[PDB]
C-alpha cells in the first residue's frame, strides 16, 4: 500500500489487512470469513547510514479463506478460529458457524 | 492452493420457508395419526 507521495518504496500490508490488484493506495480488509497468515510482511527498515529502505517483503496477495470447520466472524484476523461445538461449517469460507 | 500457514425479499421468504416447514409438519402429523 502506498497512501502518501515521494515514496522510494510502498510498505507491505500488514497481516490482517490483504491486498490482491496493483498499486493499491489502502490495503483491502479481510472480510468475515477467511484469514491472512504471513511471516515475512515487514516494512522496510531505513538505514541511517545511506537512507535507503531494505529488506522489504510482501504480504499475503489472496484471501486464503477459513478451512472447512474453521470460522471467522471477525474481520481484520490473521488467523482462522475453530467452530465451537454443537455447531457446523459445511464449507471453506463461511463467515460464522 | 494448500491455503495459507494458519432486507424486504428475505424476511418475506424466510417466513414462506417457515410456514411451509409448518405445513410439512402437519402433513405428516395427519399421515401417521
Amino acid at each position: 500500500f502506498n497512501d502518501e507521495f515521494s515514496q522510494p518504496v510502498c510498505k507491505a500490508c500488514w497481516s490482517g489487512s490483504f491486498a490482491s490488484k496493483r498499486g493499491l493506495p489502502t490495503c483491502e480488509i479481510a472480510q468475515p470469513g477467511t484469514f491472512t497468515n504471513v511471516a515475512a510482511a515487514a516494512n522496510a527498515t531505513f538505514n541511517t547510514a545511506t537512507l535507503i529502505p531494505t529488506g522489504l517483503v510482501k504480504g499475503a496477495q489472496a484471501p486464503t479463506p477459513c478451512g472447512m470447520g474453521y470460522f471467522q466472524s471477525s474481520a481484520e484476523t490473521t488467523t482462522c478460529t475453530a467452530c465451537a461445538v454443537g455447531t457446523y461449517a459445511d464449507q471453506a469460507g463461511l463467515a460464522a458457524c | 492452493g494448500g491455503g495459507v500457514n494458519q432486507i424486504l425479499s428475505l424476511m418475506e421468504d424466510e417466513d414462506a420457508e417457515a410456514a411451509q416447514e409448518e405445513q410439512a409438519i402437519v402433513d405428516v402429523d395427519a399421515e401417521m395419526q
